[PDB]
């Protein structure tokens, strides 16, 4: 019915990013306390994010599980 | 009876077919089918392809790193993927929701047990409860 | 006990284990012990050679 | 002791970048100089590579742009490849004949490294005097822009 | 604090595909791994940011 | 009649409950309120 | 030794019953999904509108309800499910409601999914289940749910 | 029976401890908890 | 004048096994690298799900574990060291387990270096070691270990 008509569309999709910089990239502390020995830790990085407009691909291909959301148990 | 389906029960042969190194077709639910792999070499760990079709000169699966969950493997139905048929065409997929009438001429719900035919084609199906084949026409797949 | 301590859980803060019954019938024989002197009662039935 | 460190990237006609601001600061009765240069073992930084190989570059070895720590996944058209197959020395990497014409890349583990590209707030100064026979002259930290 | 004030997000590496082309070094215009863009990516992590 | 006493647990175990979402729909709500305080400037002394 | 079956509230799909009870001025409740559960009303009287109550309750000498001039959407009601408030209560939050297809453990090992037909509870409000097909009565700990 | 006594100390000494650092592994694991108080916004309060 | 001698937790090297031990529901501990020691076990019942609990001690009467339900890894058993929790305990942290190779002094002053086949404990709590080619049991001081 619409073969030369217009069509428009309103549409909701998933909010996406991507790692443009790595800024503050590391942070440490050398934990001793309470320890058997000096441990390294690597404390948060903050990363400036980029949205994906000029090119699109779709949400990742996730492995799922068997096990069913809000399950009794009894 | 039908060849195309040979599901596996216990997790302790999956393992075993693992080690072995064959490869396995793992289902999902309103989701793409996966296949499972174990990595050979020194190093031994799970891998996983999105890809379904047979190996070819023109189609190469690929294979990469995951950490699949022994859940998804005792839940999940799993197969040998050498041996799985793409397809039986038949209008209601088993253990699916179908609806019938009873022998007192009594509306009933059920799920399908078994799925047959004879040589000339002609489907039969059995119910959950009922001991009697079932035609195509006379069930009736009840919507989710 | 829980009910007078209705929407409270006491829990470990490290690992999710809460307290067993075992530990709130050790304490309640302790409460019911602590009471029996504090009024000079004999409160749950025992027979006595006086 | 480090701060403000930043990996910033630039990308050009040339390639891709790396180039970033790392604020450090000294002990004391320490003078830094220009260009001096700094390496931190403990912290590694991932980095991305990727290298086409012919049937030269087989035998000679495939000379890396980045230093090596360690791999986390090496990959090809044909697919990922094991340790059975690679090996890795004085920082080039060696293949077997199978991928005489394929494509090889690399994700990577790198130690973190610096150099002073200027000195900044470069003196401060104390004449120790208390608890002392004797005035005491003492250089503060430095910090350095590196 | 960071799983507390965090949202649950998907995340996964980033790695150039072996599709580039060796000599202009420019990639396929479509391939599985990665739809035009230059960067494949490996399988996704849940993690909270 | 008899004594009210607190008697045993009736609250089932659930395993991996999932999050709410606000479904999107182009139909009328209405707004729950909460009738409390109100903050306003004195705008006879803004005058002043 | 038991309690007569209890009847399950109704939901209400014809918009033509829904206006002419709301005319009657019977009060009616709405399950909104975004902000919870409300109350609708007209409201007495001549000067006829819409009314709105979040006092979720049944009426009760002690407790009266109090009720807001609202332009309540027809779409509202169409899309959201609206019950008589004479009907809906607490009284039987049943965790398997009626016509609602439940998976029962059949004597021979067997597991099958029927539609239970009618419901009812006893001294200690346990809530037998009746299935199709079957003449004794489940209890809850043995029937399972099938969702999707 | 025996009186309870502390006795001797035990602990060896250790010189050079080298510092602990986190292997890299792509094998799974998993994060340690603490259950405890969470701050959250009143969005009603925000609503209003 | 001892006791006899004391077995070491046997670390679990074939997947199958550890597998076949999960399904019949016997515990298992995990020595995870990054995150230290976690018990991993199969659900009861019929729905069939792995459970961990860091309530990393011997079941007692006046402490109950509790099993929270996680999605644990293939990769992470193959990768990490698992035992039986029934086996691995404090009872003996010995320093040299065995089959380790251990530098030992001879009578005439020549080092050697041995493998420690047989562990066991007296009265005192001591660490006896038994070394191949030798009869006498040294003691923890005599010894010494060779890394790397
Ligand atoms: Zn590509």
């Amino acid at each position: 019915k619409y073969e030369n008509h217009t069509v428009t569309l309103k549409i909701l999709m998933t909010l996406r990013y991507v790692v443009s910089d790595i800024l503050k990239e590391s942070r440490y502390q050398y934990t001793k306390f309470n320890q058997p020995k000096s441990k390294f830790e690597n404390l948060p990085q903050k990363l400036l994010l980029k949205r994906e407009d000029v090119i699109v691909l779709q949400d990742p291909y996730k492995v799922n599980d068997g096990i069913e959301e809000d399950l009794e148990i009894q | 009876p039908i060849q195309d389906a040979k599901p596996i029960d216990d997790i302790v042969d999956i393992m075993t077919y693992l080690k072995n190194g064959k490869v396995l077709r793992v289902k999902q639910d309103n989701q793409g089918d996966i296949l499972v792999r174990m990595s050979p070499g020194k190093h031994k760990f799970t891998e996983v392809s999105r890809d379904l079709d047979k190996e070819s000169f023109y189609y190469k699966r690929h294979w990469v790193l995951y950490n699949v969950s022994v859940n998804s493997l005792i839940t999940f139905d799993v197969y040998l993927d050498e041996e799985y048929s793409e397809t039986t065409k038949v209008k209601y997929p088993k253990d699916t929701i179908v609806e019938y009438t009873r022998e007192d001429q009594e509306k009933d719900v059920a799920m399908i047990k078994e799925i047959l035919t004879d040589n000339n084609g002609n489907y039969f199906y059995a119910l959950i409860g009922e001991t009697m084949l079932f035609d195509e026409n006379k069930l009736n797949k009840v919507k989710d | 006990v829980k009910a007078y301590m209705f929407g409270i859980v006491v829990q470990n803060p490290d690992t999710g284990q809460p307290m067993g019954d075992e530990f709130y019938n050790h304490i309640l024989e302790r409460a019911v012990g602590k009471a029996e002197r504090a009024l000079d009662i004999s409160i749950l039935p025992d027979t006595q050679h006086e | 002791a480090i701060q403000s460190q930043e990996k910033g990237t630039n990308q050009l006609d040339i390639g891709i970048l790396d180039t970033g601001t790392a604020i450090g600061t000294t002990q004391l009765e320490k003078r830094i100089s220009y260009r001096d240069r700094f390496t931190v073992p403990e912290v590694l930084m991932p980095q991305q590579m990727i290298y086409f190989v012919n049937k030269d570059r087989i035998k000679k070895g495939i000379p890396l742009y980045y230093d090596v720590k360690e791999i986390t996944y090496i990959a090809t058209q044909d697919g990922t490849v094991y340790e059975e197959d690679y090996e890795i020395k004085n920082n080039r990497l060696y293949l077997n004949e199978k991928y005489e014409n394929h494509t090889v890349t690399l994700k990577i583990l790198m130690t973190l490294r610096y150099v002073v590209s200027d000195i900044l707030k470069e003196s401060r100064y104390q004449y120790t005097k208390f608890n002392q026979p004797k005035s005491k002259f003492e250089n503060l930290p430095q910090k350095l822009l590196l | 604090f960071i799983n507390d004030r965090g949202i649950k997000v998907l995340w996964e590496e980033a790695y150039f595909c072996p599709c580039l082309n060796p000599d202009t070094g420019h990639p396929r215009v479509d391939c599985p791994r990665c739809h035009g863009k230059g960067i494949a990516y490996l399988p996704p992590k849940e993690t909270i940011m | 009649e008899k004594p009210y006493m607190i008697g045993a647990n009736s609250n089932p175990n659930v395993i991996n409950k999932s999050t709410t979402y606000t479904t999107t729909t182009q139909a009328d709500e209405q707004d729950k309120p909460k009738y409390t305080t109100r903050l306003e400037f004195d705008t006879i002394d803004m005058i002043r």
